[PDB]
């Protein structure tokens, strides 16, 4: 019949066909390899007599490209630093924004590598957590054909030195995502909407990168418990915790990117983080006992061999009501001291130091 | 049939393949297109002389050549310029605010506005200031009086205000603008008001825009002592916005709907009568209410008929709908432990009792009403 | 640490991993100066 002569067409037409972009490709990606003109999108949805776009440059000038004869809007949203040609003044190819001077690397670590054996004590907490983040980030999958969508704001609450920073982290490192950690006692800007404009493009840089772990300190500091005096009605502050409040459901669809809140006194929330939607795990993070006191500290010094056969046995007698972070002074403590005491007796002045 | 099948193969791979020749040549046209410079015609210096600013640079004067339509030119209107061509070469009409376009343009696939109980006097509320001024305009003209502008909601920070805006948002998801009332921060000491002033016009355009603002308090403010560069520059941005929304020229059919947590420190210039009509508190739900709402939140549940929902609402007061998905969350992962197919009630009153203790905490629970 | 003889093993890992050389206006910074000078050419700067 009629075949050979129909493919002796489509395969000449297909490779000539692609060969042509490939030149175009070239002669738009030279272009495209040199844009020099900033993409302040100012749409217009111009349906042709489809849409068309405004191009504030660079050097200050406007370009009307018309209906983006290169990039689909679907995908070229409006903002900025999106690909413009410095000769045709059309738009050339998306490329990634500017993230907030201050969020474009606040503290974000790359990839933490502490992990989850060094931490311990509260293990029914963290392994609680553990299902309701790790989880949902390793076997996310899993929730998606169950039909349940995990939940993403756990806020962790309890006294310092509890292993909250280390916890998050150690999380962050297990699921292999990004980790972004937000300085929360010091997002109170005197700029306006500048806390504001610093939590959205660090939502926008966990979005960007990875179904990420936000890991925002301080969550008393962030929210009042509304308790409103002339003295501080929590006025310009209830700018950005609200800010966070329509960031949270951002990214409920394909459920990634989850926020840990790391606080002291849950108590000093309003009823608004406190929400299901919202932060809804909040895991308690209580001082730990003897036990785990001396095998928080018997971890830390796991990597120091200088006194054989020490139980810690009166250290956890000593131990009365201290942190993890006081446990690691104390064990470090001894790190410093013995040289040339050092068995069951070169920890208990750590903590006097202090104070 | 092996020279008919082998066809069948060869040309589907293509179709909306094989499309590359174009592209390439529209490229290409991309390439040697002349990018022709953006002004706003000022005023018409004369019938064929017509005062355009550059969006940047000097207002220059151009000229249609033969037939360009002068008549349609307005001061003001759009037209594509060259500084070669001498002339205009076509015209164009406007901007629509992009980057609140699609945060606008983006809503969510909500459920319906019934799904959520004990707001019903609300539900009326928000019908008899956006449906009715437009489907019966009759009527009020027999009254002879104007549609009322904006309504307000506050109270406790959990209430539905977020799912009411999703689901009146919901329901035209074609000519319904969201504003967050932060984005308008930025590195530039313009496009502050620029762009307050662009979606104005954009709701001078489409008659029938409902705009949603939320944090007026994130602009409000009570009086700025010793204030600051930023301080003064939300007070300009506040005044430019009352003086675009009431100002001397009002807008039609443009209804606002806003809400906030702190009513107080609101500025009392906003709130008087004729920019702010109606102000409505959306209080704490009822017993019957959350009773509804546990029973919305646990409707995809595997439960038998064994729960004791008189004793959720007896031990569960003062707590929103929000505190009900937690307890609903609570016997599901309870349901997880131990490897449990379906939710016992034990299960919600160990959630219960858990979310009783977790609210203990907290004080303040809601600022009072004005 | 600078003469780096027993931070690897002996003891663990990394020497104590700072000081805080503080007291009221005196000998602050002299004992800095002294031990810039028993060490190597890795020399310290005094910002303020
Ligand atoms: N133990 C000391 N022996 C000799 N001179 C000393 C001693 N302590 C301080 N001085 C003298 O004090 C002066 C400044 O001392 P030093 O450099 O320690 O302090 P600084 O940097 O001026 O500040 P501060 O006094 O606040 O520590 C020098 O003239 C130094 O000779
Ligand atoms: N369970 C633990 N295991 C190991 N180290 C811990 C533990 N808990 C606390 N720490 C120590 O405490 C420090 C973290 O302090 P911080 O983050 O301020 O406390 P919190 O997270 O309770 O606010 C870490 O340097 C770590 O060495
Ligand atoms: N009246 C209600 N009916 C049903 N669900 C509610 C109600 N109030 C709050 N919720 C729950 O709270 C979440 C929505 O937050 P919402 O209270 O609307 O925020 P805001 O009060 O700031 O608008 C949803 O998960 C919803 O299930």
């Amino acid at each position: 019949k009629i075949m050979k002569s129909e493919v002796l067409r489509v395969t000449h037409e297909l490779q000539a066909m692609k060969d042509k972009i490939k030149e175009n490709s070239e002669k738009i990606k030279v272009n495209k390899t040199l844009p020099y003109l900033v993409s302040n999108v100012i749409e217009l949805l111009d349906v042709d007599p489809g849409k068309c776009a405004v191009i504030k440059t660079s050097t200050r000038q406007t370009y009307f490209l018309p209906v983006i004869g290169l990039v689909d809007a679907e995908k070229l949203k409006p903002g900025d630093l999106v690909g413009v040609n410095k000769d045709s003044y059309l738009i050339l190819e998306t490329l990634p924004t500017e993230y907030d001077s201050r969020v474009k690397a606040m503290e974000v670590d790359e990839r933490p590598t502490e992990q989850y054996s060094d931490i311990g004590g509260l293990d029914k907490q963290i392994q609680e957590l553990v299902e309701a983040i790790v989880l949902p980030m390793n076997h996310k999958e899993k929730f998606e054909n169950l039909g349940i969508q995990p939940p993403k704001g756990v806020l962790m609450y309890g006294p310092p030195g509890t292993g909250k920073t280390l916890l998050a982290r150690a999380c962050a490192a297990q699921t292999k995502a990004t980790f972004l950690k937000l300085a929360g006692p010091q997002l109170v800007q005197m700029f306006i909407g500048d806390g504001a404009k610093l939590v959205r493009d660090a939502f926008a840089l966990a979005k960007e990168k990875a179904p990420s772990i936000i890991f925002i300190d301080e969550l008393d500091a962030i929210g009042t418990k509304r308790f409103d005096s002339e003295k501080a009605g929590d006025r310009e502050v209830q700018r950005t915790m609200l800010e966070l409040l329509n960031q949270l459901d951002g990214f409920q669809p394909n459920t990634q990117v989850k926020v840990i809140a790391a606080t002291n006194r849950v108590d000093i929330l309003d009823p608004a983080l406190l929400r299901s939607g919202r932060l809804d795990r909040k895991i308690e993070f209580p001082m730990p006992n003897e036990e785990a006191r001396a095998r928080i500290m018997q971890i830390h010094s796991r990597k120091m061999n200088v006194s054989p056969d020490v139980n810690y046995e009166e250290l956890a007698r000593c131990t009365d009501d201290f942190n993890g972070a006081q446990c690691k002074a104390v064990c470090v403590e001894a790190g410093m001291i013995a040289l040339r005491e050092l068995t069951h007796e070169d920890y208990m002045e750590g903590i006097l130091e202090v104070q | 049939k092996e020279i008919d099948g082998r066809l069948k193969e060869l040309r589907e791979q293509l179709k909306e393949l094989t499309k590359q020749y174009e592209k390439s040549e529209n490229d290409l046209k991309a390439l040697q297109s002349v990018g022709q410079i953006v002004g706003e015609v000022l005023k018409q210096l004369t019938e064929e002389k017509f005062i355009v600013k550059a969006t940047n640079g000097p207002r220059y004067v151009v000229g249609c050549r033969r037939q360009l339509d002068k008549s349609k030119l307005k001061p003001g209107t759009r037209v594509a310029l060259d500084m070669t061509t001498l002339t205009i070469m076509r015209y164009l009409p406007r901007e629509v605010d992009p980057l609140v376009y699609n945060m606008s343009h983006e809503d969510p696939g909500n459920v319906s506005y019934s799904e959520i109980g004990g707001l019903s006097e609300q539900i009326r509320e928000l019908r008899e200031v956006i449906e009715l001024p437009l489907t019966n305009p009759e009527l009020f003209q027999r009254v002879g009086i104007i549609p009322p502008k904006g309504c307000l909601l506050y109270g406790p920070p959990g209430t539905g205000k977020t799912l009411l805006a999703r689901a009146v948002a919901s329901q035209l998801d074609c000519n319904f603008l969201k504003v967050v009332s932060s984005s308008i921060v930025d590195k530039y000491i313009g496009e502050s008001a620029r762009l307050i002033r662009e979606m104005f016009n954009y709701a001078r355009d489409h008659q029938p825009c409902i705009i949603f603002m939320d944090e007026i308090d994130a602009i409000g403010g009570r009086r700025f002592s010793e204030g600051t560069s930023a301080d003064r520059e939300i007070q300009r941005t506040l005044m430019e916005l009352l003086n675009q929304m009431d100002g001397f020229d009002t807008l039609h059919r443009v209804k606002m709907i806003m809400a906030t947590n702190r009513p107080d420190t609101l500025d009392p210039a906003l709130l008087r009568p004729g920019r702010l009509d109606r102000k409505i508190h959306i209080d704490l739900p009822n017993e019957q209410a959350r009773l509804d709402i546990l029973k919305i939140h646990a409707g995809p549940i595997t439960k038998h008929g064994e729960i004791d929902y008189e004793a959720i609402v007896k031990l569960s007061d003062g707590f929103n709908g929000a505190d009900l998905r937690n307890v609903c969350t609570e016997a599901g992962m309870f349901a997880i432990r131990a490897d449990h197919d379906f939710v016992v009630q034990e299960d919600f009153m160990k959630a219960v009792r858990k979310v009783a203790d977790s609210k203990k905490l907290e004080s303040k629970l809601d600022y009072k009403p004005v | 640490p600078l003469l780096h003889p027993e931070r690897f093993v002996n003891l663990g890992i990394e020497p104590p991993k700072g000081v805080l050389l503080f007291g009221p206006p005196g000998t602050g910074k002299t004992l800095c100066a002294r031990a810039v000078a028993n060490r190597t050419d890795a020399c310290f700067i005094r910002v303020i």
